[PDB]
């Protein structure tokens, strides 16, 4: 391969594939913090051109953490269809970008081609894509999964009901649930982060969610977003199993930071098949985000975009019902501003869809980052046009307990009625029977949690 | 005629033609989440948006608020410092905030006690208001609790510009068996006084991971009350020294 | 009225309506430069609340330049339907916002209601709208006009072909036209900004545009974007008339800066009626933008959003075929970065649709502003979801002559195929007959200007 | 291997299966605009996007960069400032660039000739390349042509950080009947040497509007050549003194 190019008479030389992957990124706060960012705009474009001229075999054969030293690398490498790979190994990343974006490339064409990718190659395509490339590219790569709802069908748009409370108070959780359902939020999942990580608290919060689900016969699923080991214990001891959640990271060191082993996720799939109240074949739920490997000391000199793609290669092995990035959940150290949070949101969603997972996004920011609620509404709409499978929903987007701002219940109803998108077909049918939705639109009686009483 | 920061604005119900308005009041009462504000089409009502934007203006101010150092002196605390100089540098460098500067190491080896069973550290972190509002209710019954029916307690001190992985260097310098750190998390929208505790058994900078920590979070008046949360941490520190383990390594 | 509120125990006092209107704006560099911006976020929100408590009467009866002193104010005030005004005069701006956004408010409802508005009231609503408010509100307010194409039908999306050259060279203009049509750009207008304001040069440019139009029988408009006086002279002396263009400003002094009298625009209507090759009843073309009144010393202490609303009230009197704001066309002194340029674009489009004009946007930036091509692509898609009537098209968005970057020919085709939008129905018919479009999508042989040869 | 700044990269045709490939070359010959680069779906091709991105990085640099103070001195020009100190303040404060600083007024009265018929002013404006590349081709035939079978010419001078309304103050102080400003217009993506002329008859700060000015724009080797543009500006200056008007007030 070439690791050099000439731009405006100036030779630009890079040490390895990892540096070319790092420096071809659009400017963000975490790349500078990792010490891996481009020194100037000219070197960024030079890294982009070197990357685009590098071949699929070049980047596949140079993963950012080695095969012997990393179980996530091994999992990604071992999942490759080698026949798909051998078709495309001598393509440049430029040609692979133009292949993905082409109207002559069908969903079934990409269905086979993506099996010959690794995560680093997926990242490499995203790095030489513009914002509209990322949106149009993701839109023509739908990923459809099924729990008790079907998510990811083109023309649909789903939402996580996120009814979090400071005390895990079951009246406060139920109140937020009745509110979300009245806006048509919850077809992805009704998903609580608990304050306490123990079995009888998990079971009580699950009883509260499924109390509402069973009373009104809602086609959806519940989730309590504790550590996966505590979920498994609760479900084994006879709590209602819906989705089983784990936060993941794109290296073995990053998983060890999170306290997760791969056999826990294998156990999660087996516990799902025995116990869980799920009609379809997908029951896992992952959350990811740029910066997490950097925070763990577990990026190994790789940029946060490459590391986040490796999350999606990891997630793909376990065929989850849903995955979302949590784009501005951490803070300004990794993504500083409106434009960095938008760009990362579009990158993460494109890379997820290319990896063949059911990719949504927590469009969000923190109060110590340079962002506001207009950012969330900018990003949610852009991602909706990219066929983002789901976003979050909270009352006006205020998380009273995780101390950040995500998207409102209002925002899902807004996006659906703006873009003529529907819920999950099972959940839409329920909304119409409750008198909450007609023809994709909130009725007069909608937006009112008192309707359930 | 409304203050947006008032209790009346907080309790406001904006649903236009409600099915059962007495339920809405009880739902509004049940939670500090912003329910029952209704809609205009699919969009928030104007007052709900105004109260959102008012709270966000207040929230941004709390992130770069700092303690007076003479408040820290008046609590009887040693002030000690990270590698970070300014609040603007803290927000952009995590890596400098989880190791101490070169005069901080020499301050801890001269002034604080050597090899404690329990060692309590306070940091402002991401919210100063979290450790200002809560301090008198947290720190006395915690520091009494570890001594009164316990064993060897450490001398407490303040780290400026601290992130939580700094407590591994604190545990290695002082030789500490249990290292507790009480630290401000991110300010939320409506509230900036949420405190967290992060705690390791016998930390080591090379070896220990984040899963080795026990977290107890949302310590304020609208979560778990700081008096009874101090009883939780002392019981947790007793349970740490008994089974020689913390976090994911702890039983049940 | 109240000029006064208490927020977090502190009293926030304002001098007049003008100060409230200014400080309620989202932060931009132009308001700071004008000296009119809020001192903090708290005072911005206080100004928003004071504004939202004010009535339609309060703001109508305080225009930012007085009736007796300003011919644009007189035009805006005298065009009010007073019966429509008397229905809504005691509405708060809060109530007017919620009326606009309501799903129970139909297109026919707003059609009468907007006739009771003045430009200052239109601005007042926009100032207390979020980004998603501006996008959703504008989308439920379609404005449809007709020349040789119909623009602004929901489900459609149009584009100006902008084939500019440094020398007005007729082969370089034609080459850019053949490129643009091959991507399906030009259903709004084929519109050249000329280097020389000169009847001989204007006619030669117009002969070149209409050379292509008449050869391939294209349903569209030609325009040459010189000063309106030289357009009228050229058309009188027998150059092909399509659209007649003028840049406009929201005050009399601003119009004097541009060398524009109101009677020139009356003359442009009458010349269009006598001379112009237009099947429908709309034949005028205006361009606007935030900062222009401030540049002219003609804002009179008012913010640039309120001034830009007054453009649309001026434009509405002449019932033009198309108006667009030129959002980042000037530079960072008035709108600094991505975030400000997006917000202004959403504001300007919402205000144009609320004023009842056929509102599009030049989604654009300059090379001395903090901005890149990804911002253009962010904004063009957001505005397209808002039902933006049209954008610009140039080869990769590079103006070789006006020295800025707008949207590509690619970008209109991307928007259409992303969002399932069509061209103008007349122009789509032509694209289908030319083999350039099938079912909304570019065919294989599209994107290639050699097709025409 | 390809330099994206090369002539081969600029001449590239990216349309993949052409209808008539000989027409495609002739269309690329006719235009500086980025025609004929093809597509991937409805998106730009990779090389077209890369060369766009390269040209933007270079165009961004032409904004910040400043003419050597010794280049102006070796050109034999007076240098004079506006109210603006630096390039960062220039971009955000147009009002300060339309006014001479207090020392600039006094220098103009000291050192320039009083009550000229034609005054030539050169400013960097928003493009230093525009005045650096073009100068030796535009300015000596401008100063000759106004003199040779002509009239009372001013002494030419440089204004740093000038925006075009500063020529109203220059005309007032110097008593000039015609003020010619040659100024750098804002830089394009692939091109940064575009010069504009702004000229005004007998200007006054209180009363002169923008429409009273004549513009001649796009002066460069890809536009109107600076040699033959100088003859246009001399002809315009002659006409402006003849009919005692400029801009929209001029005939024909
Ligand atoms: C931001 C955040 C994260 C970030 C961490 C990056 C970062 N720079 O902080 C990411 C996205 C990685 C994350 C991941 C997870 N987190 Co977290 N996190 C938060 C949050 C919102 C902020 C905490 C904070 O501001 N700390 C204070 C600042 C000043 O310290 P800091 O140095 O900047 O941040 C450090 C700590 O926050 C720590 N940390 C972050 N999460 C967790 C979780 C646990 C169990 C521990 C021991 C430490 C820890 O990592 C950082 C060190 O670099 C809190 C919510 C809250 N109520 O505060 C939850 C919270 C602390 N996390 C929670 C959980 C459960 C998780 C996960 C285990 C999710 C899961 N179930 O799989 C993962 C894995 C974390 C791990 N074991 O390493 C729980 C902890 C429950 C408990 N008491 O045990 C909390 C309280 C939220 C909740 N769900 O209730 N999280
Ligand atoms: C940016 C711009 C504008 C901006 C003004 C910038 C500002 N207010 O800050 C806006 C959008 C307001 C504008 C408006 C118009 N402009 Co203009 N503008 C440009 C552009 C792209 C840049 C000029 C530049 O960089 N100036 C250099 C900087 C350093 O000077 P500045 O002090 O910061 O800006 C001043 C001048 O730009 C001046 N100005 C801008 N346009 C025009 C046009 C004329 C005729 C005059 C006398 C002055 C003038 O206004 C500013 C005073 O603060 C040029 C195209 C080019 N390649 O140059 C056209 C250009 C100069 N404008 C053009 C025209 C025709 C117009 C309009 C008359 C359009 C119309 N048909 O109604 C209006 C009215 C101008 C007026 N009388 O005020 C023509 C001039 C043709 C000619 N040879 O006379 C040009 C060459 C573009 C073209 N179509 O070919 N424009």
């Amino acid at each position: 391969m070439k690791l050099k190019t000439t731009l405006f008479g100036n030779v630009y030389q890079f040490k390895d594939v990892k540096e070319v992957l790092a420096k071809a990124n659009e400017l963000r706060s975490g790349d500078v913090l990792a010490g891996v960012a481009a020194a100037s705009s000219q070197e960024r474009v030079a890294a982009k051109q070197v990357l685009s001229e590098m071949t699929v075999a070049d980047i596949r054969n140079n993963p950012v953490i080695a095969y012997e030293d990393d179980c996530v690398t091994r999992l990604i490498q071992d999942d490759v269809n080698e026949t798909a790979y051998n078709q495309i190994k001598n393509w440049s990343i430029s040609e692979l970008r133009e292949y993905v974006l082409s109207d002559e490339t069908s969903v079934d064409d990409i269905a086979f081609t993506r099996k010959g990718l690794t995560s680093e190659v997926v990242a490499a395509v995203a790095k030489i894509c513009s914002n509209a490339d990322l949106i149009y590219g993701a839109k023509k790569m739908p990923v459809i999964k099924k729990a008790n709802t079907t998510i990811g069908i083109p023309g649909t748009f789903s939402a996580r009901l996120q009814p979090n409370d400071t005390r895990d108070d079951v009246q406060s959780i139920a109140a937020q649930i009745y509110e979300g359902l009245s806006f048509g939020v919850g077809d992805a999942v009704i998903g609580v982060n608990p304050v306490t990580d123990d079995v009888e608290n998990l079971s009580r919060v699950l009883d509260t969610i499924y109390g509402v689900i069973d009373k009104f016969n809602i086609p959806t699923q519940g989730c309590v977003l504790a550590h996966v080991t505590t979920q498994i214990e609760a479900i084994r001891r006879g709590a209602p199993g819906g989705l089983i959640f784990q936060s993941i990271c794109g290296s073995e060191k990053g998983l060890k930071e999170f306290g997760v082993e791969l056999a826990m996720l294998d156990e999660a799939r087996a516990v799902g098949a025995e116990f869980n109240r799920i009609a379809g074949e997908n029951c896992l739920y992952f959350e990811t985000g740029q910066g997490s490997a950097l925070s763990a000391g577990a990026n190994f000199g790789a940029d946060q975009v490459t590391m986040e793609a490796r999350n999606y290669g990891l997630a793909r092995h376990y065929d989850p019902f849903i995955v979302n990035t949590v784009v501005g959940f951490i803070g300004p150290e990794y993504l500083y501003n409106d434009r960095q949070i938008i760009r990362a949101g579009l990158e993460d969603h494109f890379m997820g869809k290319l990896s063949g997972i059911s990719m949504g996004c927590d469009c969000c920011y923190t109060n110590h980052a340079d962002a506001d609620q207009n950012l969330n509404e900018n990003l949610m709409i852009l991602l909706a046009t990219a066929g983002c499978n789901y976003i979050m929903g909270m009352p006006l987007g205020d998380d009273i307990m995780l101390n950040y701002q995500t998207t409102a219940f209002h925002d899902t109803a807004t996006v659906r009625q703006l873009l003529n998108l529907r819920p999950s077909p099972e959940f839409e049918r329920w909304l119409e029977s409750m008198g909450i939705m007609a023809n994709g639109r909130l009725t007069k009686r909608a937006g009112d949690p008192s309707l359930f009483f | 005629a409304l203050d947006l920061g008032s209790a009346e604005a907080k309790a406001w119900i904006g649903v236009e033609n409600p099915h059962r308005a007495d339920v809405l009041t009880e739902l509004r009462r049940s939670t500090v989440a912003r329910v029952c504000t209704g809609r205009a089409g699919p969009r928030p009502r104007t007052q709900a948006l105004l109260r959102f934007l008012a709270d966000h203006s207040r929230s941004k101010d709390t992130v770069l608020k700092e303690v007076p150092e003479e408040w820290v002196k008046a609590q009887g605390l040693l002030e000690v410092r990270s590698e970070i100089s300014d609040k603007n540098l803290y927000l952009t460098r995590p890596d400098m905030g989880r190791r101490l500067c070169a005069e901080a190491v020499e301050a801890l080896k001269a002034q604080c006690v050597a090899n404690p069973d329990v060692q309590v550290v306070i940091s402002d972190g991401l919210s100063t208001d979290a450790i200002t509002v809560n301090y008198e209710e947290i720190l006395p019954p915690l520091m009494a609790g570890l001594k009164q029916a316990g064993l060897k307690v450490g001398t407490p001190f303040f780290v400026r510009y601290g992130r939580v992985k700094i407590e591994d260097q604190i545990g290695e310098i002082l030789g500490a068996k249990v290292v507790i750190l009480l630290v401000g998390e991110r300010p939320g929208l409506g509230q900036s006084e949420s405190l967290s505790c992060y705690a390791v058994y016998s930390p080591r900078m090379a070896t220990t991971v984040e899963a080795d920590r026990t977290c107890i979070s949302n310590i304020h008046q609208g979560g778990t009350p700081p008096v009874e949360a101090a009883a939780v941490i002392v019981d947790l520190a007793k349970r740490m020294l008994e089974q020689k383990a913390s976090g994911i390594n702890m039983t049940r």
